[PDB]
């Protein structure tokens, strides 16, 4: 009967490079529970980037800080429930810098703005985080999550640390 | 020094019942078992169930990015807008002895004639985007078409999966059962709630649902886009039907089951590495080798690319690295 | 040379085994075949797999290096064969990355066979070409013991003598193959002085040929000496890559085969030979060879058999080419 | 419906080396027919070799002189259609030496023995050539045929005029 294989922060089972002729660091290879596994919470660390696009892991653990960026970026839930709570920024330009790009960490206390609404995700299930809005976190029990946005004050690089270097 | 547009119908075979083809100076035949192309000082054949596969992808992707090799011989390369045709361009061999040979052309006049060739050579029940136990065989004679399989409207959101005008989610009342394969995949929407007046802003979707029922194989469709990144997820079962010499660097992040990927040197075509990715795996593909994947289960994949028309040229030029990140 | 293989598990999920031969694994799933060895592994599609294990089996390891693919093989040693990955790819090799074992050829024919049988299912004959059987793709669905047990025929001295290899026919089980349909089948007049009957024999060999029932597969017709004729018909691709270790010669008899010729050792791509009906043509010992054949053709392959030949090749007493001008 | 291709001496068409990186001379490649239908009748050429063994093609054409061999060869037949003679002789050792191989002219005048037998073969038939036999061949139309022998005083090698140099 048909099973199909998702990994979990608990539960990952991480693959590799065989090298016939080539070096491993070229493949940049890392797992992103692995590396959720490893960080603090809400930690944004890059596990992809092409130029200034990157892809960060983060695990939820509890509540977030606020975030708000110039640029929509998505977020991807990974393993275990996480509730995003979305607020209407009455003037963003007072939190992020319209020509910054990457997400900026705007503090715990609520931003002056208008409810825009709540996000359930589990496993699999991808949102938008529209820019002008700030966005929280909330996740009961520790869950990975994934980020679609591009490298700025909070991503976090630590490739010596995340990826495959021997063979 | 322009680029070609001459391409040509030839006569139907009356035993096969196949057309040949022509564009510039390569020709296209296939018999019950081969496709058998031709060019000046030249030949080479490919069994007609690859051909059909590499065929329907390269058709299905407005060729692509970079290099789509057929196989190590045979393929094409996009320049957006022109694109080169190829025999042993990025074969050792051919070009030591100086025996590679390249045309260019206009790419609407190449994709109209692979559209002809892809519609004229595949059969009745045979559907060259599916896995090989998803369908029916291409040998023998003509024998009807199946031209709908081979003409599916490419998906592409512009901002993400089931905003308000944007690409819909997949469901079995708009025509996208879940794929035997993933029959097991939960597929509940995400609870999303709007405040009044916010609705066109507050939108998630089921990405792993979405991919469950994708209808094709290893074709990679944008789900999701900031600026020139894209994430461009797909359901891949079998082999990928071409080795792909990217202009760029690309990222391949596992999201079900195992892919392993055949590395090799782009230029040559030596190989170089056997990358293996299970759930939860990402890495890089560089943009000097070619790569060729293996998934024994219908596996979800996201391909994410960066668009930017700028780079092919950048790393052309030495000035953007080949790898995207060091250390 | 080792001895050393073994029937591994049988998995829950895909019903078949795996089996171990020296350091290298094998394991199929529902698409793939899947090998191991201490340092690496591959994958080749299960159909192109058990057609090449097919004829490796059903050869006995043929001549000289039997290539499944661009990385994995065989070399007989005639009492030893030596298995290997990546022994003539210039990557693997340039890279000190390829493996071989070296097996007593009894020992790794013993697991080829279990192989064989165990990842052949209901309707799928290896032997065949691709329009003559069904799918080899899934899980375990019973077997096909009867297609890949097949008896060797091989003619002492030739086809049809007394007590010699028999003339096929509908009664003994060999009926003309579809595409040979129109062959025409009538023997040779015969007409032995009394007393002479067994020496004065003549047979419809292209009849022969259009009988068999399995596709590239040379089967001795005549022999003189080491000289042995062995014809045979073709259909879709030859399912390895032959680096042979002596010359060999190939005569079409009908219809077409066009020969991918690479290097032996590299397989760098070298030439293409177009042969029709009545072209003859060498390999030389320094490539390997794969045929294409749309039509179901007949091939006499003709071979040397003497065992003095790979060694004079390696000593450069015998050329690679047996003829220059 | 199926047609299987067969060549004739009067309908042939050669194939050929296509070169990637390669001497196409390397392939020794001929066309039996093509050879057969240059030559003198049942004149025997080379278009194999490995080592002492060969494969000739030769046209028939009317009536042979007499062959005999130290070893066996088989004849298979091309295209048209041949009548083979065997004779056993009274004393082989008179006209082929034991330490020889290749067939041997043995002459046109009848030799001393007893007769064995007739095969006729058309296109597709191959006939054994027994040790200690002399064999003839009677051809009415012009025909093709092949040898599986082994090097020795009847056969031609002329491989500069018969192979491809592209
Ligand atoms: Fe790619
Ligand atoms: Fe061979």
């Amino acid at each position: 009967d048909v099973v199909t294989e998702f990994g979990a922060l608990t539960d990952y089972r991480k693959g590799g490079v065989e090298i016939i002729d080539d070096d491993p660091r070229n493949y940049v290879f890392s797992n992103v529970f692995e590396v959720a596994a490893n960080a603090a919470p809400y930690e944004r660390v890059a596990v992809g980037k092409n130029f200034e696009y990157v892809i960060e892991s983060a695990r939820a653990e509890g509540t977030s800080g606020w975030f708000s960026c110039a640029h929509d970026e998505f977020v991807l839930a990974m393993d275990g429930q996480i509730e995003v709570h979305l607020l209407k920024l009455d003037n963003s330009d007072a939190y992020v810098d319209p020509d910054s790009e990457g997400a900026v960490a705007i503090g715990e206390a609520l931003p002056e703005g208008r409810k825009m609404g709540r996000i359930v995700l589990r496993r699999g299930h991808m949102a938008l985080l529209p820019v002008g809005a700030a966005y929280r976190f909330y996740a009961e029990q520790p869950a990975a999550m994934l980020f679609q946005s591009i490298e700025g004050a909070v991503t976090v690089q630590k490739w010596g640390e995340i990826c495959q270097t021997e063979a | 020094s322009k680029a070609r547009t001459d391409t040509e119908h030839l006569a139907i075979n009356n035993e096969t019942g196949y057309r040949s083809f022509r564009a510039g100076g390569f020709t296209f035949t296939r018999d019950e078992y081969f496709a058998r192309l031709t060019w000046p000082g030249g030949s080479h054949i490919i069994p007609i169930d690859a051909f059909l596969r590499a065929m329907m992808r390269d058709v299905a992707w407005g060729f692509f990015y970079g290099v789509v090799n057929f196989d190590h011989v045979f393929g094409t390369i996009n320049h957006y807008g022109e694109v080169t045709m190829f025999a042993g361009r990025f074969n050792d061999a051919y070009r030591n002895a100086g025996r590679d040979h390249e045309e260019r052309f206009k790419s609407s006049a190449l994709m109209a004639v692979f559209k002809d060739i892809l519609s004229d050579w595949t059969v009745e029940g045979y559907d060259p985007f599916a896995a090989p136990m998803e369908t029916g065989l291409p040998w023998g004679i003509k024998n009807g078409n199946n031209d709908e399989a081979i003409s599916r409207q490419r998906v592409t959101a512009r901002r993400m999966v089931g905003l308000p005008g944007d690409t819909p989610v997949r469901t079995d009342a708009n025509g996208f059962p879940v794929n035997r394969q993933f029959a097991d995949v939960p597929q509940e929407q995400p609870v999303v709630e709007a405040e009044p007046g916010f609705e066109a802003e507050v939108s998630a979707y089921n990405l792993f649902g979405y991919l469950s029922r994708s209808d094709v194989t290893w074709n990679p469709s944008v789900c999701s886009v900031v600026g020139d990144s894209l994430f461009c997820p797909t359901s891949e079962e079998f082999i990928l039907p071409v080795e792909h010499g990217n202009d760029r660097c690309e990222w391949f992040l596992q999201l079900s089951d195992e892919i392993v990927w055949d590395v090799k040197d782009k230029e040559s075509g030596k190989p170089r590495a056997r990358v293996t990715a299970r759930a939860g795996d990402i890495c890089c593909m560089p943009a000097d080798i070619r790569h060729q994947g293996y998934s024994t289960k219908r596996s979800m994949l996201l391909v994410w690319e960066n668009g930017s028309p700028k780079i092919p040229q950048m790393i052309a030029d030495g000035t953007a690295p080949v790898v995207p990140v060091t250390f």
